[PDB]
RNA sequence: AAGGAGGUAAAAAUGG
RNA sequence: AAACUUGAGUGCAGAAGAGGAAAGUGGAAUUCCAUGUGUAGCGGUGAAAUGCGCAGAGAUAUGGAGGAACACCAGUGGCGAAGGCGACUUUCUGGUCUGUAACUGACGCUGAUGUGCGAAAGCGUGGGGAUCAAACAGGAUUAGAUACCCUGGUAGUCCACGCCGUAAACGAUGAGUGCUAAGUGUUAGGGGGCCCCUUAGUGCUGCAGCUAACGCAUUAAGCACUCCGCCUGGGGAGUA
């Protein structure tokens, strides 16, 4: 399949975008698995690393 | 070190210009890498892992030396007394 | 910080002292200096009432700014200084004023820094303000009972409190000992840790240096005779022989509680150590 | 690092000789071509070409074989090495397999073949055996 | 070395008491040869989850530019001293 | 469909 | 003695990373303390009992104290010489990989003796102490049970600085170098048109060859060269 950084072409994940986030986040806040969500492990990386970056501003809950 | 930095020592000790690969090139940016991380380990004494590549530098640095004086002692000579490593 | 002294002699075997590095000048401010003859636990009456103190080097005393009461003026500090009175050191500080004064010094003040008290002081190690002021969770020492009556709590070596809520008349402190207590926030407290954290981990190391410093020996119970001490007696030596260790002049001493009922503060003291 | 070139062509040829390769090309030198150059005269090889080109050239050997697929070469054992080196009188000169094989030599007089070393009366370092 | 700092005002903040709060801080990120390069303020938003029983906040954003981080570290040091501001961060890029 | 690698539950009397 | 750029480094342009050191911030959860509601059980096991609880336990709600570890991401994935490294943020710092072809011109490999790092337990000094838990106490099982199981529980488990220097410290596989069919994944790159080629790793399958066999097989245990370490029947004994 495809991934949606590499597809949109973003080569950065600002931690303020929680409406980005949300797509990747999981029903109850967990970080979706990359083998579900598609997403390159490049990506997964920085994705993981704003997900934190968000919970702890606050910005997305951690339960 | 600095790019920058890095650009001025070897400016100052290449042989000729767009040298970059003479031992004393190599030998004086060797000794600035050594002295940064020496003031490094001084602050965070506990950095082994950081040390074992400072120890690292100063045998590459050790066997250039070693070179440069067979090949040429009154440069050997002339180097490390410009560079203070005796 | 701490010395270890060679084995040079039986005498120095295993003594330590401190290094007296934080120290920065090794004589005292004359005009902060009052004599300071020894009592020797003598009381009014001349009588001996606490044992074991007496002799030891002659000593004078320093003045010490308990209190802090000198606010919105900075003041700079001049030095670190030994004083033979108390097991910390002492900061002698300079107001932009002109007026100097000693008090206790705090671990990590150094010479130039800048010191403040009252309600506006920045919370920063030296300053002084009511525990009004001073946020949840920090580390004071020095801190008043009765407010203006001077710090009384948390000043030997090492010493310091923390902070740990705001009722509505009072704070609430946890204290070296352990004790919570409550104190009036309208009290002062001095930002840190009293210095010379190492004071405790010097090994004395002979007699003669507990005789400089003042004390006389203790004689154990259990070596005097029955007329002198509830322990004394017995051919050869003998345990305590009754159910309770006893002090010199009769009552238990193991255990036993000694805190008088019916105190002001009972209601101030939140846990006991 | 290598540590001996003429073992390292020697491989390269058995390798080669085994996978039933046809050509082999290897770094260049004096010494190897020499042995190349043995090894098509006595006919364990069919062709030598050396390419004159930069990093020292190259040389290109181009294996033998007879009726059936068998191979002409049937082993190359490095004689004297740099962890110990082996020289012979031409009294003492070893035949390989009772004369059918090549013992390889280095003399005053060239890089020559036993049997010439015998023939010329000269000893000198017993670089290979080839069989 | 840019700077991105993030902190989180209590929500029962007074409007004029916040301005002060926010001026002072941001003197502060300049302060220290740092330039501000641009503040601003995402005004009061929920939270994820309650932050000292406050389930709003403040948000304000600064961009700051400096040689070295002795403003920022004031900024954080005050901020812990603080009792308006609840949360902050800085990343460096 | 059959084999290889990681994690991970639930169960448990005793002696042959 | 004189040249060369292929090995080895350097410069230039790029890449990823739980590599390391020090400070700071954060959510979940456990234990404890206080208080409101509430009644006679809780807990535990194969089944039980010790134990806790009518002085109000356990449950439930709120707040506080403190220590320790970082759920999801997470992957034959990444990094490191090995040990090892997984919340986030900042500072300092090590190494590696890719392309380029200015630059030096063999400056390389190995490495006795030496000198450092080295899981856990353990030792010293000073802190800290939630959880778990040698010793230990009680209960159970049993012919007995110095155990396995249950209830507690100290050292310790954590931090700083020193010490110790060992592990099935393992790929039970020394380092360097070249050469020898293929197919198919994945990590970090590069070049030419989803395809092809390519570098460095990381897996699986599998020729030739090797092997006592099991199996290894471009990440060799094949073919070779250099250097180091090590072995020579089992006990005695890693003892004197
Ligand atoms: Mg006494
Ligand atoms: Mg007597
Ligand atoms: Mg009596
Ligand atoms: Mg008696
Ligand atoms: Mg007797
Ligand atoms: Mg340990
Ligand atoms: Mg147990
Ligand atoms: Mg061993
Ligand atoms: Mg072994
Ligand atoms: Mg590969």
């Amino acid at each position: 399949k495809v991934c949606y950084f590499t597809a949109n072409g973003i080569t950065h994940i600002d931690y303020k975008d929680t409406e980005l986030l949300k797509r990747f986040i999981s029903e109850r806040g967990k970080i979706l698995p990359r083998r579900v969500t598609g997403t390159s492990a490049k990506y997964q990386r920085m994705l993981t690393t704003a997900i934190k970056r968000s919970r702890h501003m606050a910005l997305l809950p951690y339960v | 070190i600095s790019q920058e930095r890095k650009n001025e020592i070897i400016k100052e000790y290449r042989v000729h210009e767009t040298d970059t690969g003479s031992p004393e090139v190599q030998i004086a940016v060797l000794t600035a890498e050594i002295n940064a991380v020496n003031e490094h380990l001084r602050t965070h004494k506990k950095d082994h892992h950081s040390r074992r590549g400072l120890l690292k530098m100063v045998g590459r640095r050790r066997h250039l030396l070693n070179y440069l004086r067979s090949k040429d002692i009154q440069r050997y000579r002339e180097l490390i007394k410009s560079l203070g490593i005796r | 910080a701490i010395k270890k002294y060679k084995p040079i002699t039986n005498g120095r075997r295993n003594m330590t002292s401190l290094d007296f590095a934080e120290i920065t000048k090794t004589t005292p401010e004359k005009s902060l200096l009052k004599p300071l003859p020894k009592k020797a636990g003598r009381n009014n009456q001349g009588k001996l009432t606490v044992r074991h103190h007496g002799g030891g080097h002659k000593r004078q005393y320093r003045v010490i700014d308990f209190k802090r009461n000198k606010d919105g003026i900075n003041a700079k500090v001049d030095s670190i200084q030994y004083d033979p009175n108390r097991s910390a050191n002492i900061a002698l500080v300079v107001y932009a004023d002109g007026e100097k004064r000693y008090i206790i010094a705090p671990k990590g003040l150094e010479v130039g820094q800048i010191v403040e008290s009252g309600a506006e002081a920045d919370i920063k190690v030296g300053n002084a303000l009511p525990l009004q002021n001073i946020p949840v969770g920090t580390v004071v020492h020095n801190i008043e009972l009765k407010p203006g009556k001077g710090g009384q709590i948390a000043r030997s070596a090492g010493a310091s409190a923390q902070v740990l809520g705001k009722e509505g008349k009072y704070v609430l402190i946890r204290l070296r000992s352990g004790e919570v207590r409550m104190i009036l926030s309208t009290c002062r407290a001095t930002i840190g840790q009293v210095g010379n954290l190492q004071h405790e981990l010097v090994n004395v190391g002979k007699a003669g240096r507990s005789r400089w410093k003042g004390i006389r020996p203790t004689v154990r119970g259990s070596v005097m005779n029955p007329n002198d001490h509830p322990h004394g007696g017995g051919e050869g030596r003998a345990p305590i022989g009754r159910p309770s260790p006893m002090s010199p002049w009769g009552k238990p001493t193991l255990g036993k509680k000694t805190r008088r009922g019916k105190k002001s503060s009972d209601k101030l003291i939140v846990r006991g150590r | 690092t290598m540590t001996d070139p003429i073992a390292d062509m020697l491989t390269r040829v058995r390798n080669a000789n085994m996978v039933r390769h046809e050509k082999l090309e290897l770094p260049a030198s004096n010494i190897k071509k020499e042995i190349a150059e043995i090894l098509k005269s006595e006919g364990f090889i069919k062709n030598v070409e050396y390419v004159e080109d930069d990093k020292q050239g190259v040389l290109r050997l181009f294996l033998k074989y007879g009726q059936n697929d068998e191979r002409v070469i049937t082993g190359l054992k490095r004689i004297s090495k740099p962890g110990l080196r082996v020289y012979a009188k031409a009294s003492e000169m070893p035949k390989v397999l009772n004369g059918l094989g090549i013992a390889l030599v280095s003399t005053s007089e060239g890089v020559i073949t036993d049997k010439e070393a015998r023939k010329r009366n000269v000893g000198g370092e017993i670089i290979a055996y080839v069989w | 070395r840019t700077y991105e700092v993030m902190y989180i005002v209590r929500p029962n903040i007074e409007e004029d008491a916040k301005k002060a709060l926010v001026e002072r801080f941001n003197g502060i990120l300049a302060t220290e040869g740092a330039e501000v390069l641009e503040a601003k303020d995402w005004g009061k938003r929920r939270l994820a989850y309650e932050i000292n029983d406050f389930k709003d906040g403040f948000y304000n954003i600064v961009r700051v530019k400096s040689d070295n981080n002795k403003a920022t570290d004031e900024f954080q040091r005050l901020a812990k001293i603080s009792d308006d501001i609840i949360r902050y961060m800085v990343i460096r890029e």
